């Protein structure tokens, strides 16, 4: 029980 | 929180390190089995628990089932969202192959990139980059989806049964979102838990809101409308009894709504009349509805099912199986006298055993969230909402059935060891199959079920109780309806006037005595202080305790043998039991 999030980047496609 | 891509840290040794890669999508977050192991999970501002798992593919997903159902058709550009540790994002591109044994991209990440985003042209998530060419790890089927509640159930002359599994989300959840909706309504609340030890655990997860437990100590308590009242069933029935300051309850809730304890069915069927005189809305929740003869019902998490050899007393070989497992284990015994014989044989193998009954139930079941334990050795009890840490059940699948003999004076016996029924087989099973482990759960079982309870001496029990409790507007509580045809008792044929029916509640409450009991000395004539009677039964009517002559000291200060005139088996079954009714012929309470 030692377990976290960050942020990295959010789901979509790149151009 | 905030829907996205995030890192999986895992505080170690001098620093965190991104042990995977998640996608929290439409409200559940998604990653792989290997990179969390079912561990939880911690945000500022947020807990996240696990609710559903699939090992054998390598997936689970937090706060509810799975939701990402797009998948990937062949020959088709996709895009791993890389998120590797210690390195910014990147959207690489490539073409995945086909499947060998039961779709691969060939990309080479680094460990703990493990979990990042598949995703196609139209910005979804096709599966996850996860086991190392490297499969996109994709659940077949979605959830198991949404919730169990939440419709237009609070109108007046509605009764609701919510058919919630272990796993539901029924007391974080769902409890309190009902309670809300109550508030809001502005409905006169009461809550009903079928012990203490769960009443707890709903104030808990009430907490915030204005909730009120009512002891049992009290036969009323009012505030107004604004206060939710939160008691045990028992407690309901007792005031129902005592007090004609019963409240007008709009929306009544009962929690763990199977229980078969007479007082708890009393409740359901007061309740039910409730609701039919167009005065209140209820909500029975139970994971066994009245119908329901499913032993191996659906749950959220996988349950491995071992018929085999339990042994029903102490044995010293032949069953290396229960001692070898490594993990916590519930066993349901018959009686406490058959726990007593199981614990001693385990506490013999070195084991930690806690043991578990009706009335330790609210001093002993703490123990079992606190301290370290191996077995807990527990009566159906159990059956009503205890919650275990545990990978395993034992269940004999035998109990004992209380029954009024007719042939003959008329006595109470305790019938059995006899097979359960379908829904406590169910209950006793659902204490596994809730949280998600690296091992399915094992319920280890011996025998069928058996739908042989309508001798059951609580459903006239019950209705001693119903036809002595009283409406303010003159109408007739009777059972709740899928139980109403479980006895053949006639309708207010045990109904008690004047003080005899003052004398029959204070035998249950201050005497603790059974029902059945209770009704035989009141409607007797005979006064609460007196306890001539139980020493004034037949030679046959003697009671034993532990194969010698029960002989009780007075409050005179006289020697008689321990001889009622109604017996009940009930109060000799056990140690405790007896040692309760002793102290209730010496009229020390």
């Amino acid at each position: 029980a030692d377990l976290s999030l960050e942020k990295a980047a959010n789901v979509q496609w790149d151009e | 929180l905030s829907e996205g891509v995030y890192r999986i840290m895992q505080r170690g040794l001098f620093g965190k390190t991104q042990v995977g890669v998640g996608i929290h999508m439409e409200g559940v977050f998604h990653t792989m089995w290997h990179v969390t192991r079912g561990s939880v999970i911690c945000h500022e501002t947020g807990r996240l628990e696990p609710s559903w798992a699939d090992v054998r593919n390598d997936m689970i997903s937090y706060g509810g089932g799975w939701r990402l159902g797009d998948k990937w058709d062949k020959e088709e550009d996709v895009q791993v969202l890389a998120i590797e540790p210690g390195k910014n994002p990147k959207h690489v591109q490539t073409k995945p192959g086909l499947f060998k044994t039961l779709g691969a991209v060939t990309l080479d990440f680094k460990p703990g990139t493990a979990g990042s985003p598949i995703i196609n042209k139209k910005g979804k998530v096709i599966g996850l980059y996860g086991n190392g060419v490297s499969a996109i790890t994709q659940a077949e089927r979605i959830g198991e989806p949404d919730y169990e509640v939440d419709e237009d159930i609070f109108r007046k002359k509605r009764l609701t049964i919510m058919d919630l599994h272990p796993g539901a989300g029924k007391t974080k959840r769902i409890l309190p979102s009902i309670v809300r909706e109550a508030l809001k309504r502005r409905l006169r609340t009461l809550i009903l838990a079928p012990t203490r030890v769960v009443a707890a655990e709903m104030e808990e997860a009430l907490r915030g809101l204005p909730i009120r437990y009512q002891t049992p100590a009290v036969k009323s308590e009012h505030t107004g409308r604004e206060i939710v009242d939160l008691m045990c069933h028992a407690t309901f029935t007792t005031r129902l009894l005592s007090s004609t300051r019963v409240p007008n309850y709009n929306l009544i809730v009962m929690d763990e709504a199977h229980f078969t304890d007479p007082c708890s069915v009393a409740a359901r069927g007061y309740i039910s009349t409730r609701v039919e005189m167009g005065e209140a809305a209820a909500i029975f929740m139970t994971a066994t509805p009245p119908g329901s003869i499913d032993p191996f019902p659906q749950s959220n998490s996988p349950i491995e099912d071992i018929e085999r050899e339990i042994p029903e007393r102490s044995w010293n070989t032949g069953f290396d199986w229960i001692t070898d497992y490594q993990g916590k284990t519930v066993w349901f015994v018959p009686s406490i006298k058959a726990g007593n014989d199981i614990a001693n044989c385990l506490r013999k193998s070195g084991k930690k055993v806690i043991q578990l009954s009706r009335k330790t139930f609210d001093t002993e079941y703490p123990k079992t969230k606190l301290t370290d334990w191996d077995f807990v050795v527990t009566t159906d009890i159990s059956e009503m909402g205890a919650n275990f840490r545990a990978g395993r059940v034992i269940d004999p699948r035998r109990c004992l059935k209380p029954v009024i003999l007719t042939d003959g004076p008329e006595r109470v016996i305790l019938a059995g060891p006899i097979p359960v029924t379908p829904a406590s087989a169910a209950q006793r099973r659902g204490r596994i199959g809730r949280n998600p482990a690296q091992e399915d759960d094992q319920y280890v079982f011996s025998g069928d079920p058996l739908k042989n309870d309508e001798d059951h001496a609580h459903w006239t029990e019950a209705k001693m109780l119903l036809d002595n409790i009283y409406t303010p507007e003159g109408i007739i509580p009777t059972l709740f309806g899928p139980e109403r045809e479980k006895t053949q008792a006639i309708d207010g044929e045990f109904r008690l006037r004047g003080e005899q029916r003052k004398t029959f509640v204070e035998l249950m409450r201050r005497g603790d005595l059974p029902v059945w009991l209770s009704y035989k000395v009141a409607s007797a004539g005979i006064s609460y202080k007196d306890r001539e009677w139980c020493f004034t039964g037949e030679r046959n009517n003697q009671i034993l305790e532990e194969n010698m002559e029960v002989e009780i000291w007075t409050r005179e200060g006289e020697k008689k043998k321990l001889r009622p005139k109604w017996l009940d088996a009930r109060v000799y079954a056990d140690p405790m039991a007896l040692k309760d009714f002793k102290e209730f012929a010496s009229g020390r309470k």
